[PDB]
RNA sequence: UGUUGUCGGCCGCGCCGGCGGCCAAAGCCCGGGGGCUCCGCGCCCCCGGCAGCCGUCGUCGGCACGGCCGGGC
RNA sequence: GGAUGAACCGGAAGCCGGGUUACGGUGCCCAACUGCGCGCUAACCUAGAACCCACAAAGGGUGUUGGUCGAUUAAGACAGCAGGACGGUGGUCAUGGAAGUCGAAAUCCGCUAAGGAGUGUGUAACAACUCACCUGCCGAAUCAACUAGCCCCGAAAAUGGAUGGCGCUGAAGCGCGCGACCCACACCCGGCCAUCUGGGCGCCCCGAUGAGUAGGAGGGCGCGGCGGCCAUGCAA
RNA sequence: CCACAGGGAUUACUGGCUUGUGGCAGCCAAGCGUUCAUAGCGACGUUGCUUUUUGAUCCUUCGAUGUCGGCUCUUCCUAUCAUUGCGAAGCAGAAUUCACCAAGUGUUGGAUUGUUCACCCACCAAUAGGGAACGUGAGCUGGGUUUAGACCGUCGUGAGACAGGUUAGUUUUACCCUACUGAUGACAGUGUCGCGAUAGUAAUUCAACCUAGUACGAGAGGAACCGUUGAUUCACACAAUUGGU
RNA sequence: UAGCAUGCGACGCCGCCCGCCGCCCGCCCCCAGAGGCCCGUGCCAUUGGCGCCGGUCCGGCCGAAGUGCCGCGGUCGGCCCAACGGGCGGUGGAAUCCUUUGCAGACGAC
């Protein structure tokens, strides 16, 4: 049909962010560091380099800025290879959006 | 099966109901159903349908279901069918090919939707009928099947089957 | 949807040989050459062994597709039809007061007609493929064209014909042109 | 299942040969939103479904108005097969915010090739067409059938397809010839290759 | 209707619109007759400056009608057309987004006419020794790298043009001395023949005698009188409104 | 496409999906064009229609008609299928199955050294390069 | 003053397993009879012993993770 | 949520935090499926609960699928092609004239294996050819009729094209089933503000409900001069 | 003769809704056309479409939407009057009659009247209809309507009144934004020559001759295609000539 | 007819430039009906004996621009800063105005 060969693509699967660094004087651009709770298997992470996350920015749930932006990045590498990845983010995130559960 | 189609449940019972030397009589309809969800409400109808009761004179005394009657195999079931499209409830007999029960009522469904347009209310038939292979009388899916098992015509569409890779 | 569908085999006459190549089909006898794309749906056009057997096959079918595969028949029957006997349309000038002169250009392959229905304007169109054209006046009647394409000379045929049309008054009142008087044919030895 | 064409860091170029116009155009306008930067490529050879009359009617409809109403300055309407894309990318894209025209002017769509990307272009996960018009399944069209009867930059669009066709056709046959020669003495010297302990465990993973 | 009533063509053109200043002084075709004729001898076209009007009686030709054979006047525009330089064959490429020239061979000698080139054209009135245009190499070494070029354009397939400039100083009524820059396509039979016609054009000047015959039927395009800024009676042909 | 359906034995057919979680299976009953029984030796029978699952080029060895014991008795004639199986054609998955088990110390230094010699084979097969070519 | 490991509570998650409900049963091997098709294959149905394992209700049994908040022995 | 939208849907809101959901949605724009099993449509139908807003009728349609019933079939059909039809008697009426062939009786049989007082073409009228029935060639289904779906048709408007847009077509339409997902301030959960339940020592604590115009009822902030108390000021 | 407070809570009035009325269409087809439902004509009945007449409503404005008609100037629709190509005929030619596709270009000049509308006259290939706030007053015009003066008729005791007629009876503003027409005009390594994504549209129609006093036709009359000439209308341009200044 | 502000080409190219490099300071962050250093000290990192790739001299093919690649003979090298830049430094090779006018023109422009 689809002719499966395929590859797998499954959505799971949250993962918690463990803390944004914007830093400059100015030499440094921006870092995200990223922990999936258990998820990509190690040769999911490896066959792959390339995983978009992207995140719903959802009314989490007093009133939040529920706004028509979702936002998905790209994890660049692991860094911590089994577990936890480094990952940056493009247009920059919401307020100290550090926290908030990561999907795919 | 695996999520269902329609196994039909087998509810007798009864009509509980007066201080006089009434009562009401035996009844099945057997009727086609995902479990009691469906029963509830299709003895409803039933009551509604043939003899005129209630809700509350119609008492359940107990459901039996079936359990693959048929094991996997097969029949071409003759359908007697009412369809509500451009108006009420026309009267259809269809018959039709199919592995089972389960099946019969999604191309039911699906010929009475498409082929028939049926919408959302729509309640269901009134009988499914087993019939014989060589008997089955109207017409095109069916009587190609009917000689599949002849045979020479398993073995005929191979003649597609083992012929879309290649020899 | 569906249904279903099946093979199907021309015999191909000893006087005609049959080359596939892709979906082009190129069908040769000592009348000539025919060479036609059978393009169509989950279909197959293929020899079975050359000299022996054409074969048209499926694994797909339903109303339209039956059609298309009967479609193809007739025309593989006209193609072997043409490369061993050829066709012919034999058509015939009338003029019912000004006398038409029609004739063949061999270079820039076309037949043109002069004093149409008084027209200075010489009226002409090409011939498709290598049809032949042969008018044999007598009082300036019959012309007789002949090819192994059916397609290409039937072209050739209805052009002539359309080329006298008027259709500005009168369908009734001005018969001057040339018609077809045939369909077309048989082969032959004489 | 995994999208097999798709992210990569940097890349981007993609084969439009008989892909699904609005297809191609959407994975593109996502590529292009994730900040990639997009180089469709062979914009003439690309298909949409459906009937020819059908789609003709559609972009008529914009071509009786391009003539009016009238300051000039836009509506406007592209005769030629890449244009047509940017047209349909300049519509996938939220095409009224600054991410979103940062986007677009980061697509490129080329007609043939451009003097060379030599760089395989790539296909999209299941966007190509055949089956998509389905056996039958009616008629399709081409962007370069269907901008033949629109106008240039279509003309010498085809025209230059046709040349870098037949000079890379060239190229491609001798280099492949050479390539077959090094295949068959890398695969004898596999077939003998030497020994191992630990290395034939490898192939034993293939 | 609506309304009214009584209704009119509407005055005064859109195909010729925008009514507007033209970008430069001196006319620029955009597209050329067809190959169908001589290699590059034929240049496509041909300048001159207009001198006035005059007039003319011929001995006519046509027979159909009733006045016939025999003397007529018809009326004469004058041009001085005096002999242009064909300084050098221009290599334009057909490619998807148009063409574009490739390199261009020059003869060696432009040599006040390049300083003329150098007049609006460039910029500053031509007085003590400048503008600068740049000097040719030693002869044979940028003969044999303008030969390379040749080599490419002659076989890839070139469609040529000519960079031509009017030589003014033979004109006297413009009292003006300087050269007026144009492109000319040239046109003719086979592209190797068409390309070695238009080396053997630029070694040399071309007169109109030699692209134009007389009574051929010749294309003329120029920049119309300016008027300055008009309202719409005199810019487009609309009426003046009537009351007293 | 629609492609092969139908009604016929021998044809090996392979997964485009659903529970199980397997899964390549044979056709042994055949009723009509659609629906049809698949089934396996060790793999477990179902009837399904099944337009979207598709069948694969190797066909094994068998008639019309089978039961279960028939069934098992053309899988062992047959086996061998099964091998073409976990190479190729639909069919692959054993091949790639020695894929996935690999992320893992003892089989980490099995690649390495599958590299280490791979580099001494590419500089064999260049040293030849360099022979052949002048 | 900022961060990170954690113990306790709350909620989410996927996967595995058992028993009873449909007196359990698809089942298969063994054994007996009937029918259709009467061109024979093949199809069907029923009954006893028996590997076997099924889709669904209910229920219980076993694990591993994350998020948020706080600091009974 | 519905493109926008007073009154349609979800939902009734203190603030915040997190979790899960509702309605509705999952090709891109836009988070999240280019989801599964099946079937219909090729018109760009068509992406639509409701709306002044989204039109489409009477009527028609061998488009296509599907269901059914009757009759006809290897005691050979339906169609096509080909082939057989003497005599009573140029059928009785009527009328210039039917005489097979304007109109109207009447439709039998000898002689026969088949062979109707005839199906359409004729000349003023007279002039021939085919055909009923029967047969061959061919070989398999045919015909009649009800019912239903979608589509098609009916279908013309004013500055410029859209179902919100790109715009799809074995679907990104439609219907019948189904799986997983997304998504509010809702609901839960954590911490906290009023009132009230009340409780306990001028103060602390437990739990519930708690948008708001007109507006009632109540607590408080700020202005300016006065008095008693209580200070501040060479930097007010 | 007016004045004031207000209201779009309520009219005239433009707009919007409706669409009975109006315009146009489909279906059915009694019937008429010598005979013939369907060359044409076509009732009753019936379903619609338009929104351009009229009516209805009272949503919008009464701290103000300038009136009718006209003119000029731009643009559009198609239910097409002509022109192109068509089909039918009760199409012999031939004038035509009805209808199909089709909006490219054309669709005029005058006499009465303020008129719109309409009547009339010669023209013409034909002198189509319908929208754009009844397009068009920060353009014009100002004849009607619709102030204050006055007459007549009718009504009223009278002031005064009439969808009754008549004579006279005013047209403000220096453009901030926006729109287009037209001229300028930075960034970028420079001027110039160019390309051409794309944006505007240019040619329309007539008469006559060749053919031919032919075809077709009892006759009377009376065609076509090209081939030729010229001119109506529109566009661009120049100014030797002729004409103005 | 208009049209390099489609963010283009070519031609012609110049009071100090710029061609080729030492040393330092900012921005993005493979090909492909499976594949992609011999003896050593040393936790490291440094740091030393000694076939396959990376700039290079010299040239060709898509290239018709922008733009790239691939080879006969050797040399600096291995088993941070590409696409941009921003300098401390070595070695080495024009136009507007003006004045008078117009084919041009309200000014500006030409």
């Amino acid at each position: 049909m689809k002719g499966r060969q395929g590859q797998r693509v499954r959505l799971y699967v949250r993962g918690t962010i463990l803390g944004y660094k914007r830093s400059k004087s100015n030499q440094y651009e921006n870092t995200s560091l990223l922990q999936i709770e258990g998820v990509n298997t190690k040769e999911e992470v490896g066959w792959y380099a390339g995983k978009r996350i992207a995140y719903v920015y959802k009314a989490k749930t007093k009133s939040n800025d529920s706004t028509i932006r979702c936002i998905w990045g790209k994890v660049t590498r692991p860094h911590g290879n089994s577990g936890v990845v480094r990952a940056k983010f493009r247009s920059n995130l919401p307020p100290t959006s550090m926290g908030k559960k990561v999907r795919v | 099966m695996g999520a269902f189609r329609f196994h039909q449940y087998q509810v007798v019972g009864r009509g509980l109901p007066t201080p006089t030397d009434e009562h009401p009589k035996i009844y099945r309809m057997k009727l086609w159903a995902t479990n009691e969800v469906r029963a509830k409400s299709k003895f409803w109808y039933f009551l509604r349908k043939l003899k005129k009761v209630k809700k509350s004179n119609g008492q359940i005394l107990a459901i039996n279901e079936i359990f693959e009657k048929n094991p996997t195999t097969i029949k071409n079931y003759g359908i007697w069918l009412r369809y509500q499209s451009r108006t009420g409830y026309h009267n259809m007999y269809k018959e039709y090919r199919d592995t089972t029960l389960n099946g019969a009522v999604e191309q039911m469904y699906t010929e009475m939707a498409s082929r028939h347009r049926v919408r959302f209310p729509c309640i269901q038939i009134i009988k499914t009928a087993t019939v014989h292979f060589k008997l089955c009388k109207r017409d095109n899916t069916k009587q190609f099947h009917k000689s599949d098992i002849k045979f020479p015509l398993v073995y005929r569409k191979v003649r597609p089957p083992t012929r879309k890779l290649k020899t | 949807m569906k249904t279903i569908l099946a093979s199907e085999t021309m015999e191909i006459p000893e006087g005609v040989t049959v080359q596939v190549a892709a979906k082009v089909v190129t069908v040769e006898g000592p009348r000539g050459k025919l060479t036609r794309n059978f393009k169509h749906l989950n279909l197959d056009f293929q020899l079975l062994e050359g000299g022996r057997k054409l074969q048209v096959d499926a694994w797909f079918g339903t109303r339209r597709t039956m059609a298309a595969i009967r479609t193809a028949i007739s025309h593989v029957q006209n193609l072997i039809t043409g490369v061993t006997k050829g066709y012919r349309y034999k058509m015939r000038f009338v003029y019912a007061h000004f006398p038409i002169n029609a004739s063949i250009t061999n270079s820039n392959t076309a037949i043109e007609i002069r004093n149409f229905l008084g027209e200075k304007k010489v009226r002409k169109v090409d011939m498709l493929e290598g049809v032949t054209i042969l008018r044999s006046e007598k009082v300036k009647d019959e012309l007789v064209l002949d090819g192994n394409d059916i397609e290409l000379v039937s072209r050739s045929a209805a052009l002539i014909n359309q080329k006298c049309h008027v259709k500005n008054k009168d369908i009734r009142k001005f018969l001057d042109g040339i018609y077809v008087s045939d369909k077309g044919t048989i082969t032959e030895d004489a | 299942m995994v999208s097999g064409s798709g992210v990569c860091a940097k890349r981007v170029v993609v084969d439009a040969r008989h892909h699904m116009l609005g297809r191609l155009a959407s994975i593109v306008a996502k590529e292009l939103l994730n900040g990639q930067r997009v180089v469709v490529v062979r914009c003439e050879e690309i298909c949409m479904s459906g009937g020819l009359v059908r789609q003709k009617m559609k972009y008529l409809r914009f071509l009786r108005k391009r003539m009016n109403t009238k300051p000039s300055h836009g509506p406007i309407h592209f005769r030629a097969p890449a244009k047509i894309l940017w047209r349909t990318i300049r519509g996938m894209i939220p095409h009224k915010t600054a991410r979103g025209e940062a986007a677009l002017a980061r697509l490129k769509a080329y007609e043939g090739v451009p003097p060379p990307y030599d760089r395989t272009k790539r296909m999209v996960i299941p966007d190509a067409l055949k089956v998509l018009r389905l056996q039958p399944g009616h008629r399709y069209c081409l962007l370069g059938q269907l901008s033949k009867e629109v106008g240039w930059n279509y003309a010498d669009t085809i025209r230059e397809l046709e040349e870098k066709r037949k000079e890379k056709a060239k190229v491609s046959y001798d280099r492949r010839k050479q390539l077959a020669k090094l295949r068959v003495k890398a695969e004898k010297a596999a077939e003998e290759k030497l020994g191992t302990q630990l290395e034939i465990l490898a192939p034993i993973k293939y | 209707m609506s309304h009214r009533k009584f209704e009119h063509p509407r005055h005064g053109s859109l195909g010729f619109l925008p009514r507007k200043r033209c970008s430069r002084h001196r006319g620029k075709v955009k597209s050329f007759p067809k190959d169908d004729q001589q290699k590059p001898c034929h240049l496509t076209a041909f300048l001159g400056y207009k001198a006035g009007m005059t007039h003319i009686v011929r001995e006519v030709e046509k027979p159909g009608s009733k006045l016939h054979k025999k003397e007529t006047c018809e009326a004469v525009t004058i041009i001085e057309t005096p002999p242009l330089v064909i300084v050098g064959l221009v290599a334009y490429v057909k490619t998807p987004r148009g063409l574009r020239t490739l390199n261009s061979v020059w003869a060696q000698h432009l040599s006040e006419d390049v300083r003329r080139r150098f007049y609006k054209n460039w910029c500053k009135s031509k007085k003590k020794a400048f503008t600068k245009y740049a000097l040719k190499y030693d002869s044979d070494a940028g003969k044999k790298e303008i030969q390379l070029q040749l080599e490419k354009m002659k076989k890839y397939a070139t469609i040529v043009r000519v960079i031509a400039h009017t030589q003014i100083r033979k004109m006297k009524g413009l009292k003006q001395k300087k050269a007026h820059l144009m492109e000319i396509q040239v046109n003719g039979g086979t592209i190797a023949d068409k390309v070695d016609y238009g080396y053997k054009f630029f070694e040399k000047e071309v007169p109109v005698e030699a692209v134009f015959q007389k009574d051929e039927m010749v294309d003329i395009i120029g920049v119309t009188k300016g008027k300055g800024y008009e309202g719409v009676v005199t810019r487009w042909g609309v009426t003046r409104l009537p009351r007293k | 496409m629609p492609f092969k359906r139908f009604v016929e034995i021998g044809r090996v057919a392979l997964v485009n999906y659903g529970k199980d979680y397997g899964r390549l299976v044979v056709i042994v009953d055949v009723v009509d064009q659609n629906r049809a029984l698949v089934d396996a030796p060790d793999m477990v029978r179902c009837q399904i229609n099944f337009k979207r699952l598709s069948l694969t080029d190797i066909k094994i060895d068998i008639k019309r008609v089978p039961k279960k014991t028939t069934l098992i008795k053309a899988m062992e004639e047959a086996d061998v299928k099964n091998k073409w199986e976990n190479s190729s054609w639909g069919k692959k998955l054993i091949v790639q199955k020695r894929r996935a088990s690999l992320n893992d110390f003892d089989r980490f230094k099995v690649m390495l050294a599958k590299i280490k010699r791979g580099g001494a084979i590419r500089q064999e097969l260049a040293k030849l390069k360099k022979t052949a070519a002048a």
